């Protein structure tokens, strides 16, 4: 089956750097767009970034533009996320969601609750 | 229309040629 | 604590995977490597049905293998006679968004449902001579995706609220509910003995349900994307699923694991319908790229292509006697192949 | 021998029985004369055979004199002076060959396009039905032209008059279907809401029945009033205008509708490259609506007939081929269907 | 939630409780069933036009 | 037997006549999908003019059919495909709000869907008065949520209403440009977006959707003729 497991996270002082890695198994990692989704405490799921199948097109949400960078290597079936300057409101739970269908540009329902292809998530605090 | 004009002109030309040949033959 | 239960579930899944690996030594293709192929199948259209306006989502053959039923987005339910291509009934629908239909085994009833979250039961043997709705089942939350009759009094339905339900037509109450899926349940199929039924959801998992007790017996997880279609093998001890990763897979109830996958490089589109033949040797699967494919179930080699459809194929069915196969599509046309 | 020489024989008997001398009523291959006194001038009008040279001007100034035992011959050229002109084949033959080639090519290409359109069930809509009717109109026009040429020139009977009526009907039908194309497109662009009100039924009726009324009226008028020859000449201006009026009316109305469609299209293009797109759209629309007929439509037939015929026939006989290649072979949907079927095969 | 995890682990225990036959036996049974109905499949074997209702 | 065939032929003829009448009725109406969020205020729009809700309204004797989503789940992946034949999708978004990024992602997903490629989208940037008063207050910024807003200027072709300060005009045109950036990235001629600055209590929304549907139909007709 599909299994997405996140890595990294913890408690870091503001201005620090954090590295998030997602390990994917059970599917061809080179055919799906990948996403990062953050759930702030007491709020709903929020979309963070996405990267295309080959990494050509990369998008970020406004609040983290120029500060978080995402990367993927299809050979090792791993999805990355680099954090540079953790502002105090970045404390939340981060999931490495997956686009529901392969060879497509539309990724519906990624930020919705009870989504099937989402990891357990890691907790980061600042 | 163009087809009718061409048909009329060509028929009149043939008639004139035939009458001219007839007059040349009889006169 | 959540962490301890998560770890226990992970180790239990690891143990189940180890058991399934231990209970497998030879693949299906490794034991059928000596049987002769069925050869190329030159099936061609025999009848074409042109009564619908909008696209077709569902169709169900009658147990006599002659009558037919179809539902379209223009709120029209039409009953055909496949032999003479003459419409028998035309049932207007209160809600024009219908995603499924079912024809009762006794032939006395027909059901439909869709985005209205309501399953409507129609009686075709009315005394007044005019078909009217007899019972409305309104206990579901999400959109109704598929429905199948057990008899004239019990119907099983799968909806978009990640649950399957068993209904009592006379009372209208939901007798038994089935829970466990984490995504939209797209389709279900009934076993030949009507004792078990499988359901394919949007979480890339298929579950074997027990109608009498209401519990879940087995869970099959081999697909990568959401599952659209599912159908039992005629033997009753296997079934096939079709997902959006352009793969059809065959599972086994007894071995509790996958046996064979039906994939080709040139196929990168989703699968909308899957059905078997009478002997189970041929597997028919409708695809998104406007055409169907016939798969040799015992060899995983494609044996025929039904490329007569202009638009996306969304429904497919094979008669009980196996004489003919019908294939509706989004171009509002039903073509009966043979 | 032909029939026009019997007209002299027709008046031969009449004057020979009347004659029976001041001067004998002699007969030549030109006219029939009447007896008179010796030395008396006799004036007669040259027959209708001389009217073909000068249709616009009519005169019968022919004179002769009598003597004691016959007639002298002092006016030999007066026969030429009555109607004979005072002094083209290559031009007519070249134009004929040119439009025969054009009609043949258009017929072949339209047959291929019609077969392609009918063979695919997917390509079955109201627009394609109007296109099929237009293609049939061009085919009928080409066939009628070939039949008329073969009957009149290659080989007055009642059959050839029927050929003429059929030819006129085919031409007027082609013009009216060219008009109907633009009318239907304009209706689609303007009355987008409730657009289908069995307009196809009425459009088919008007396109295939309006020429019938005009050709029947013209044929009846010819039968009662001017039944000269094989109805292949238009000396009577009113009877010609009976046919010609609806054609020019359709041309001008189609031009107006084309202008309106261009206005709507340019409004769409400039919504919040455009010149190139507008030019391409206009170039595609011209052959469909027959806009090239507007150039010479209102000019008189006498004014520059040579270039009028050369243009509208040599370059106007390929209109069927152009509309077939532009709207069937180069159509995106048709190309997609063709390549899909080829891949299936 | 805690209840969801409890239900998940209980269902996993129930599913793991079952016993599984060898896959080769299942493949052989499927092959035998398919070979026992070879003559009864109208789609697999060509059917004479006289018998076929969709001639 | 012959009588059975006669009976079936008679039934087929009657059913075909009824289907012809139903086709004439069906072809006249235009189907619209009303899509949005809870904060979008689409309920007020519906009030101005179960599992699924439908409303019938006529503009200049033309029948429109709008289908509100109703009581479904938050996962639209599967049931959104049923609306690939609608005339247009009335996307209603609250412009006073991070809900805006979620709406942008939803719009991008809709625009790039294979089954929804042919379908056009009508965009309503609702809650204009609330956005105006929020910007005049100045307590909540847009630069913090969108860093690109600092380096953005009001377009020269903008036509603000009289009596409106540039502060809110620049913000609302920035949001409209953010949506049009996704709109114009793809869908080159297949389908188009029609942004409108609609208030919650605007009475002209029916006119806006009427004109947009007319434009969509005209462009489809032109595309079929390869004139566009």
């Amino acid at each position: 089956q599909v299994q997405l497991q996140e890595s990294g996270g913890g408690l870091v002082q503001p201005g620090g750097s954090l590295r998030l890695s997602c390990a994917a198994s059970g599917f061809t990692f080179s055919n799906y767009k990948m996403n990062w989704v953050r759930q702030a405490p007491g709020k709903g799921l929020e979309w963070v970034s996405d990267i295309s199948q080959s990494g050509a097109s990369i998008s970020y949400t406004g609040s983290v533009k120029g500060r978080f960078t995402i990367s993927r290597d299809n050979a090792k079936n791993t999805l990355y996320l680099q954090m540079n300057s953790l502002k105090p409101e970045d404390t939340a739970v981060y999931y490495c969601a997956r686009c529901p269908a392969p060879f497509t540009r539309d990724c519906f329902d990624v930020t919705s609750t009870t989504y099937a292809y989402r990891g357990q998530g890691t907790q980061v605090t600042v | 229309h163009s087809d009718g004009i061409f048909t009329d002109s060509y028929s009149r030309y043939r008639k004139q040629m035939a009458v001219k040949k007839y007059l040349a033959a009889v006169l | 604590e959540l962490d301890q239960l998560r770890q226990e579930a992970e180790q239990l899944k690891n143990q189940i995977r180890d058991a399934r690996k231990a209970c497998a030594d030879a693949t299906l293709s490794q034991i059928t490597n000596n049987i002769d192929p069925v050869g190329r199948i030159q099936m061609r259209t025999r009848r074409t049905l042109r009564g619908h306006l909008a696209k077709i989502y569902a169709m169900h053959w009658g147990t006599d293998s002659r009558l037919l039923v179809s539902a379209s987005q223009d709120g029209k339910l039409i009953i055909w006679d496949s032999y003479t291509t003459n419409k028998v009934h035309a049932i207007p629908l209160r809600s024009s968004w219908v995603m499924t239909c079912a024809y009762a085994p006794s032939g006395n009833y027909v059901a439909c449902g869709g985005l209205d979250n309501i399953c409507s039961i129609y009686n075709l043997k009315t005394r007044e001579g005019n078909v009217r709705v007899s019972r409305e089942l309104a206990g579901h939350t999400g959109y109704l995706s598929c429905c199948r009759f057990l008899d004239d009094n019990q119907i099983v339905t799968s909806s978009g609220d990640t649950t399957c339900a068993l209904w009592d037509i006379e009372t209208g109450q939901q007798t038994t509910t089935f829970t466990g899926h984490t995504g939209d349940v797209m389709s279900l199929s009934l076993a030949p003995d009507t004792r078990l039924f499988v359901s394919g959801a949007c979480d890339a998992s298929a579950k074997l349900w027990d109608v009498r007790e209401g519990m879940c017996r087995q869970t099959f997880t081999g697909h990568e994307s959401d599952i659209n279609a599912i159908c039992f093998f005629p033997n009753g001890n296997a079934f096939a699923t079709g997902s959006d990763d352009a793969t059809c897979r065959l599972f086994d109830l007894r071995a509790d694991q996958e046996l064979m996958t039906y994939s080709h490089d040139n196929i990168i589109c989703g699968i909308t319908s899957v059905s078997f033949s009478k002997s189970g040797r041929l597997l028919l699967a409708g695809y998104d790229d406007f055409n169907c494919n016939v798969w040799d179930a015992l060899k995983a080699d494609r044996a025929g292509v039904l490329a007569g459809h202009d638009n996306r194929v969304s429904c497919l069915g094979v008669t009980d006697d196996g004489m003919a196969v019908a294939t509706g599509s989004w171009d509002s046309f039903l073509k009966i192949w043979n | 021998d032909c029939i026009f020489k019997k007209e002299q024989a027709m008046c031969l008997e009449k004057i020979q029985r009347a004659n029976e001398p001041g001067c004998p009523g002699m007969w030549d291959n030109i006219t029939c004369w009447k007896p008179a006194h010796v030395g008396e001038m006799v004036l007669v009008s040259c027959p209708e055979l001389f009217r073909i040279f000068n249709p616009d001007q009519d005169m019968g100034v022919v004179s002769r004199n009598c003597t004691e035992d016959g007639w002298s011959e002092p006016f030999p050229h007066y026969f030429d002076a009555c109607g004979f002109d005072e002094y083209q084949d290559y031009y007519y033959l070249s134009v004929k060959a040119l439009y025969t080639v054009g009609y043949s090519t258009s017929l072949v290409t339209l047959t291929t396009a019609m077969v392609i359109l009918c063979r695919f069930r997917k390509l079955h809509c109201t627009r394609n039905f109007i296109h099929m009717n237009l293609f049939v109109s061009f085919m009928l026009r080409a066939i009628s032209v070939f039949i008329k040429d073969w009957i009149l020139y290659a080989e007055s009977t009642v059959e050839c008059k029927a050929v003429m009526v059929f030819f006129h009907y085919c031409v007027v039908s082609n013009y009216f279907w060219l008009f109907i194309e633009g009318l239907y497109l304009f209706t689609l662009l303007v009355e987008t809401f409730f657009p289908e009100r069995r307009y196809f039924y009425w459009y088919t009726i008007i396109g295939w029945g309006t020429p019938t009324v005009c050709v029947t009226v013209w044929a009846t008028l010819r039968l009662y009033f001017d039944d000269t020859g094989c109805w292949d000449m238009n000396d009577s201006t009113a009877l010609w205008w009976v046919i010609k009026g609806p054609v020019v009316g359709s041309i001008m109305v189609n031009f107006v509708l084309f202008i309106g469609i261009i206005v709507i299209l340019v409004q769409k293009l400039q919504s919040p490259s455009i010149y190139l797109r507008l030019a391409r759209s206009t170039l595609l629309l011209i052959p469909l609506f027959g806009i090239h007929y507007t150039v010479f439509a209102f000019s008189p037939e006498n004014v520059s007939k040579r270039e009028r015929l050369v243009f509208e026939l040599g370059l106007g006989s390929f209109q069927g081929f152009v509309v077939a290649v532009l709207y069937c072979f180069l159509n995106g949907e048709v190309q997609a269907e063709i390549k899909r079927k080829w891949r299936s095969w | 939630s805690i209840a969801q995890a409890r239900k998940l682990v209980e269902q996993l225990k129930m599913e793991a409780n079952i016993d599984r036959i060898k896959v080769s036996k299942a493949a052989a049974d499927l092959m035998a069933y398919c070979e026992a109905h070879a003559k009864e499949d109208p789609l697999l074997t060509p059917v004479p036009a006289s018998e076929n209702p969709f001639r | 037997q012959r009588n059975e065939e006669k009976a079936q032929r008679e039934a087929n003829k009657k059913i075909e006549k009824q289907l012809q009448k139903d086709k004439q009725v069906y072809r006249a109406t235009h189907r619209l999908l009303l899509l949005g969020a809870g904060e979008s205020g689409k309920n007020t729009i519906v009030k101005q003019m179960s599992g699924i809700f439908e409303t019938k309204f006529q503009v200049d004797k033309v029948n429109f059919h709008m289908f509100d989503v109703g009581a479904q789940r938050d996962e639209r992946r599967k049931w959104i495909q049923c609306f690939n034949d609608v005339t247009a999708i009335i996307f209603v978004v609250a412009s006073s709000s991070n809900r805006l990024q979620a709406a942008l992602k939803l719009f991008d997903s809709i625009w790039n869907n294979k089954w929804l490629r042919d379908t056009s989208v009508i965009l309503f940037l609702n809650k204009q008065d609330l956005l105006a008063e929020k910007v005049l207050a100045g307590k909540s910024k847009i630069e913090d949520y969108f860093p690109e807003f600092a380096r953005y200027t009001t377009p020269e072709d903008a036509t603000p209403e009289p009596g409106e300060d540039p502060r809110v005009t620049r913000a609302k045109y920035f949001i409209r440009d953010e949506f049009l950036r996704i709109s114009t990235a793809s869908g080159d001629g297949r389908h188009y977006c029609y942004p409108h600055f609609t208030c919650s209590v605007d009475t002209e929304n029916i006119r806006r959707v009427f004109n947009d549907c007319r434009d969509i139909i005209q462009r489809m007709h032109l595309r079929q003729y390869e004139l566009l």
